[PDB]
């Protein structure tokens, strides 16, 4: 299979997104896939109107503090922004031309449905007028934020957290618990199956799949990274791809074996991000300190008996390598073959 | 010398070669420029200065004849008919309306454009005096401002706590000399009276603000005989409203400002939800002012029956669309729309077809097709606005086939004239933008007075021959 005929594939760069001051640490799409949301090493959460690059809101969450992560919460019914700076995560509304009187009822409700692992809290008069409404603050300082698909938990992780470093809260309940304090390792990122009741935490050298009913463990996965930066799961919950700063690529069918099913090395420097395509088409993306995304085809065949076919179509370079940082997180659009970079170099990139 | 053999033949009706004269020998790497020159001179034409194109087979000749049989491996004694026609005067660089902020919208008031002859009806709306066309432009600070064509600002709307706009706007029409139409991000759109005084003063005042749209109001058409006007909005809904009071129903009490779930606050006529993605343009036909047609990020061209709401047809395309257009063509009630998309070309489509090519590409923008304006002067072109900053000038008159880089699908034309950003261009680099940095085009017009384009370089640019 050539790239030729693998077509429809993300291959030049479209919108610059300019404003940040110093790094752009995370990207994150909305749900409905018309706004950007931006985090920054300024402490700046912004939000762009996707197609022209226009910042249409923004708020400065702590000044000393640079905003790690930036993830919408999965549901079209609200317009919900979660970001973490420091030892806090942010839930917020942002000035946007979708929020309605209605719209914004929803989401304030859902917010204030609520009324030391986790220390849920008003975030105070200054942020409150700005439409930020609660600030959870915990032990260790967050590096990654997973929501769940129906949007009432979402987990943070927390490197140097230690034994409080992979939390999960109940928005409904205002509620966060750290179970798992079960693991082998250093806690890197998590996230929830996109279909089932199961838990993904990856450490520095594995990642254990979990049961969240029922109560801790039914899988392994050993990608045989020395360093694992990150990972993605397939819509389908069957697959993984995973990131590592040893600059490894890897694919995890979870059914055939628990190491990758298939290996990928095409970066010169670490790769910091990876992410699966949700919408149906048959692609995914890494993002390495070279200051290059690749972009791959990966089908999942409906007959269980083949193979994932696996093939890259697409180098993109544009982002500017700053002292030897290059692309630092991406996302995709929903449903067209579109996606968002996070550059070191102070932008965020739209590619297409 | 070599030599090739030339038919000329013309569609032109004042150009008429006698028979005598149109075949002839000429030698074998003669250009344009040199059949140009031979057409023009006193044994030919006589007409002396008139720049001329030449068709063959369906596409302009860009070479020497001897490289046209090379490059077709055609016989050195193969007869060549060559369709000569009149090419565009090149609209170059004239004057910069110079913003604040980016310009979102471009509109002009002019004798012969639509708002001008819907004024000419001179019910109620004073008909365009020559010398005194203005320039409508909408910017992302969230203002409309009102410049006559020398350049000064004649008149700037009020701010949001004046009745104005409350965010930025993004796309704005005269209805008439007197009346405006502008929307954008507060999910607005508001219908202006416009007055002026002495020439260099004057004054907008909102008569309607109309609700309804859930999302983004991003595109706007309008009817100044009718006094309505059709929207396309974020929210994936196609909206039809009443621009008079006499009109306009009441509005949707949970979408106004200050709602818990002094101008004339109305709803919509109508308003369908028929995208299942953001909704990007919405025309009127020109012939038939009961129909419309939308477009959308969906990849869909649907046709709407504006008495009804239904949706008559949907085309499906191959890419999301960002743009539309109709072109009117003499002999057919039949609009043939060009739809600039996402994926950096723009397709022509008939709205009565199925979506299987039932097929017309213009490729050559570097990024998204945002604006597009059809000539005054003819039918058969039309100027494009692109996030890659520049505005093309296309002529439907040629096309060549698509190579397989292209998808082999279909018939290809490349533009006639590149309008490039002046902002960019009097830099004197090589070196274009990427990514439109700077210097994204969002709106371009196409009128008498001459090309007006707006974006990010905050600069209305004017350009004409
Ligand atoms: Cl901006
Ligand atoms: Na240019």
């Amino acid at each position: 299979p050539s790239p030729d005929e693998l077509k429809p594939f993300p291959t030049v760069q479209q919108t610059i997104f300019r404003g940040h001051e110093g790094r752009v640490r995370s990207v994150a799409i909305d749900p409905t896939g018309v706004a950007l949301a931006t985090g920054g090493d300024d402490g700046t959460v912004r939000v762009w109107e996707l197609l022209t690059g226009r910042q249409v809101w923004s708020v400065k969450l702590n000044g000393d503090e640079a905003v790690n992560t930036v993830r919408w919460r999965p549901t079209k019914d609200t317009f919900i922004l979660a970001a973490a700076a420091g030892e806090d995560i942010f839930l917020m509304i942002p000035t946007h031309p979708s929020v309605t009187p209605a719209l914004d009822q929803a989401s304030r409700d859902i917010l204030n449905a609520g009324f030391p692992p986790g220390k849920w809290a008003r975030p105070g008069t200054r942020l409150e007028d700005e439409g930020v409404l609660l600030r959870i603050t915990v032990r260790s300082t967050i590096k990654a934020i997973s929501w769940h698909r129906r949007g009432d938990h979402f987990a943070t992780v927390s490197p140097s957290g230690q034994r409080s470093s992979v939390a999960i809260h109940t928005l409904s309940k205002h509620l966060t618990q750290i179970p798992f304090r079960k693991l082998n390792g250093l806690a890197q990122t998590a996230s929830f199956h996109p279909l089932r009741p199961l838990f993904f935490v990856a450490t520095q050298r594995s990642i254990r799949c979990y049961d969240l009913q029922k109560l801790e463990l039914v899988k392994i996965v050993q990608p045989g990274a020395k360093w694992i930066s990150s990972f993605d799961v397939h819509p389908g919950g069957d697959n993984l791809v995973v990131g590592s700063y040893d600059k490894r690529l890897l694919w995890h069918d979870l059914d055939l074996s628990n190491r990758p099913y298939k290996t990928m090395r095409f970066h010169t420097e670490a790769i910091r991000a990876v992410r699966f395509h949700k919408g149906g088409l048959p692609l995914f993306a890494d993002a390495s300190d070279d200051g290059s995304l690749q972009i791959f085809h990966g089908k999942v065949p409906n007959d269980q008996l083949e193979n994932p076919t696996i093939v890259p179509v697409k180098m993109l370079k544009g982002h500017k390598v700053v002292n030897k940082l290059g692309v630092l997180d991406i996302d995709w659009h929903p449903r067209e073959p579109w996606c968002v970079s996070a550059g070191a170099d102070g932008t965020a990139r739209l590619w297409m | 010398v070599a030599q090739v053999k030339v038919i000329f033949t013309t569609t032109e009706p004042d150009l008429e070669l006698p028979e005598s004269k149109r075949q002839l020998l000429v030698p074998a790497d003669i250009r344009r420029y040199g059949l140009s020159r031979i057409l023009n001179s006193e044994s030919m034409l006589d007409t002396g200065s008139i720049p001329f194109d030449f068709l063959i087979n369906g596409s302009f000749l860009r070479s020497s004849l001897e490289d046209y049989l090379t490059s077709n491996g055609l016989s050195l004694e193969t007869t060549l008919t060559l369709q000569y026609v009149r090419s565009l005067i090149p609209p170059v660089y004239e004057a910069s309306f110079e913003h604040d902020d980016w310009v979102s919208a471009v509109d002009v008031l002019s004798a012969t454009s639509p708002a001008g002859r819907w004024s000419s009806a001179a019910n109620s709306s004073a008909a365009v005096q020559p010398g005194q066309e203005r320039v409508l432009s909408a910017s992302y600070d969230g203002l409309l401002r009102i410049w006559n064509a020398s350049g000064s600002v004649i008149a700037t709307s009020p701010s949001g706590s004046h009745g104005g706009h409350t965010a930025s706007i993004k796309a704005a029409k005269f209805l008439t000399s007197d009346r405006l139409a502008s929307a954008g991000m507060d999910r607005t759109v508001r219908v202006w009276k416009y007055t002026e005084s002495d020439h260099f003063t004057g004054e907008l005042k909102p008569t309607l603000e109309l609700y309804g749209h859930t999302g983004s109001v991003d595109w706007l058409d309008v009817d100044g005989h009718s006094k309505h006007i059709l929207t396309a909005s974020a929210d994936g809904a196609i909206g039809f409203w009443s621009a008079s009071k006499a009109s306009a129903p009441e509005p949707d009490a949970s979408l106004l400002p200050g709602a818990h779930v002094s101008t004339a606050q109305r709803g919509p006529l109508g308003l369908w939800s028929i995208h299942t993605a953001p909704a990007t343009a919405a025309i009127f036909d020109p012939r038939d002012r009961t129909v419309a047609y939308s477009a959308s990020q969906d990849h869909t061209v649907r046709t709407l029956d504006l008495t009804t709401g239904q949706v008559v047809s949907t085309l499906t395309l191959t890419h999301p669309l960002l743009s539309l257009s109709a072109l009117t063509r003499a002999g057919t009630t039949s609009p043939l729309l060009a739809a600039g998309t996402s994926a950096r070309h723009i397709t022509m489509v008939d709205p009565r077809a199925s979506s299987a090519t039932t097929v017309m590409t213009l490729r050559g923008h570097a990024n998204k097709v945002v604006s597009l304006s059809p000539s005054p002067e003819n039918e058969y072109s039309l100027v494009s606005g692109s996030h890659d900053g520049t505005c093309r000038v296309w002529d439907l008159r040629s096309v060549r086939p698509a190579t397989k880089e292209e998808g082999s699908l279909g018939g290809v034309s490349e533009p006639v004239y590149v309008i490039e950003r002046e902002s960019w261009a009097s830099k004197g680099k090589k070196k274009r933008p990427v990514a439109g940095d700077g210097c994204k085009v969002f709106s371009v017009v196409w009128d008498k007075l001459g090309i007006f384009s707006g974006g990010e370089d905050k600069k209305v640019q004017v350009n004409r021959g």
